[PDB]
């Protein structure tokens, strides 16, 4: 399918092979840097089955703090190479600028390359992103049209989104999204056969 | 709005439309005030002992020359730079700024700093305007995703324990390796020491508070005990922003 799609859940529980293979993976992770309820220690973190996700195709890693250490640890043990590394530039509605010892003015996300993707536009845009805080914990929508330029029509998954980051193209996960909403035949079925009565348990 | 679809158009990075009481300007007085003369000494550094380099310094800028740096225009290797033994010539207490490109020395650099015993403290990146050349497009490294317009800087503290972390200037012609002058501003800023080495300085970067090694020098100056001798009793803690002892 093409519109949104979602699953409230607990990204340690879910079962996402029933989800198939995507172009591109984006996550925002909740990382124990400072444990607020949604943090996932650092463990947690390493185990998730991003392996799954993925033949060819990329992968974006927002880290922040030690977790530009730590995701770049998880980014190689889930099998990707980190190939290019997007700053995005926090600025006003006047184009401003908006660690304790130099203060902040962009945050980053890695990006990560697994096996050898074919057919991408890769060179299209840059790796820093000009924008505007929205709310704060909001990421730059900007990255979802880099993300659609470089792999125009793919399937794409997101990883702690909110409700706010649901797309077309993408299945965003979430503990604070509303309920399941899958339209995709293959994704609607394995769901089924894997969740016959719709909870999401071990 | 989209400044990342404005560029797609008209090839104007995002980095161009960024704009722009207090004073301060005292802290530069008092460092400029308590700069030890600026020594140098040429060196060539594959082949040179470290440990020659004496006393332990506060402060290490490391800037390497990597062959990234000549796209269209001898380089270092991430290999060579790990061999160096930094941590022979770094105060207990002491920190590092190391200039990591925007390639692989993203990755290996922070090998580097934990091989060496610092943990990264900053990441600040020199991200490059082309307000002058919105024309001219970017050869691709070929496992780059996107076009890379900025350079990182890496902090690195060891031991036990104002400004942004951004440096906004504009691309320098192909073949000028120069790095922003603006580091030294953000380093001395810190105040943290007195003894201040860069290593792969050129005679275009010596500079008052600092002790320049590198092979392409063509004057040298540097005498260990002179330069011990800056920081003798009753100047060894002083921060580098503070008022000289009469
Ligand atoms: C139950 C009990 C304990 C633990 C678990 C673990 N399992 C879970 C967690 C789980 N989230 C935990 C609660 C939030 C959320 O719901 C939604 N994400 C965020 O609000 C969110 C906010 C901010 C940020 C930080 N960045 C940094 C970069 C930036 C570009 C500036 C933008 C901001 C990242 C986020 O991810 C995801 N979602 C599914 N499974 C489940
Ligand atoms: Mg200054």
């Amino acid at each position: 399918l093409f519109p949104p799609q979602w699953i409230c859940c607990d990204i340690r529980y879910l079962d996402v092979s029933i989800l198939g293979k995507f172009a591109v993976v984006m996550a925002d992770p909740p990382w124990d840097i400072h444990l607020p309820y949604g943090t996932l220690t650092d463990d947690e973190m390493r185990r998730l089955n991003i392996p799954v996700l993925q033949d060819d195709g990329f992968l974006f890693l927002w880290v922040t703090g030690r977790a530009m250490e730590l995701g770049r640890e998880c980014l190689n043990l889930w099998g990707y190479e980190r190939v290019d590394e997007i700053i995005w530039v926090k600025t006003n509605q006047l184009q401003r600028i908006i660690g304790h010892w130099l203060n902040h003015g962009k945050e980053h996300c890695l990006v990560g390359v697994k096996g050898n993707p074919q057919g991408f536009n890769q060179g299209l845009d840059c790796d820093v992103i000009v924008a505007e805080v929205r709310s704060t914990s909001h990421k730059p929508d900007e990255i979802y049209g880099m993300i659609e330029r470089l792999s125009p029509g793919t399937r794409k998954i997101e990883l702690f989104g909110r409700p706010h980051n649901v797309q077309p193209n993408w299945i965003t996960l979430g503990n604070q999204l509303d309920g399941i909403h899958l339209l995709d035949p293959d994704v609607v079925a394995r769901f089924k056969q894997r969740y016959p009565d719709g909870i999401i348990s071990k | 709005n989209d400044y990342c679809q404005h560029f797609v158009d008209t090839g104007h990075r995002p980095q161009n439309f960024i704009r722009d009481r207090e004073l301060i300007r005292l802290k530069d007085e008092l460092i400029a005030k308590s700069n030890t003369p600026p020594m140098y000494l040429q060196a060539d550094i594959e082949a040179f002992d470290i440990r020659e380099l004496t006393p332990k310094f506060d402060v290490i800028l490391l800037e390497p020359p990597l062959e990234e740096y000549y796209r269209e225009t001898k380089c270092w290797t991430w290999d060579d730079i790990m061999k160096l033994e930094i941590d022979e010539i770094a105060a207990p207490r002491s920190f590092i700024f190391l200039w990591c490109g925007s390639g692989e020395g993203l990755d290996l650099g922070r090998v580097c700093l934990r091989k060496w015993g610092y943990r990264r403290c900053e990441d600040i990146c020199w991200i490059k305007t082309n307000k002058n050349n919105p024309g001219k497009t970017k050869t691709l490294d070929p496992k780059a995703v996107f076009q890379r317009t900025k350079e990182h800087c890496l902090m690195g503290i060891k031991g036990t324990v104002v400004d942004i972390d951004l440096i906004i200037t504009e691309e320098p012609e192909i073949g000028n390796i120069e790095k922003p002058v603006e580091i030294f501003h953000i380093i001395e800023h810190f105040c943290l020491g007195r003894r201040r080495l860069h290593l792969f300085g050129r005679d275009s970067t010596i500079r008052p508070g600092w002790l320049t090694v590198g092979p392409t020098l063509t004057n040298s100056n540097y005498n260990a005990e002179t330069y011990a001798s800056y920081f003798s009793a009753p100047n060894s803690y002083l921060t580098g922003c503070t008022e000289e002892i009469e």
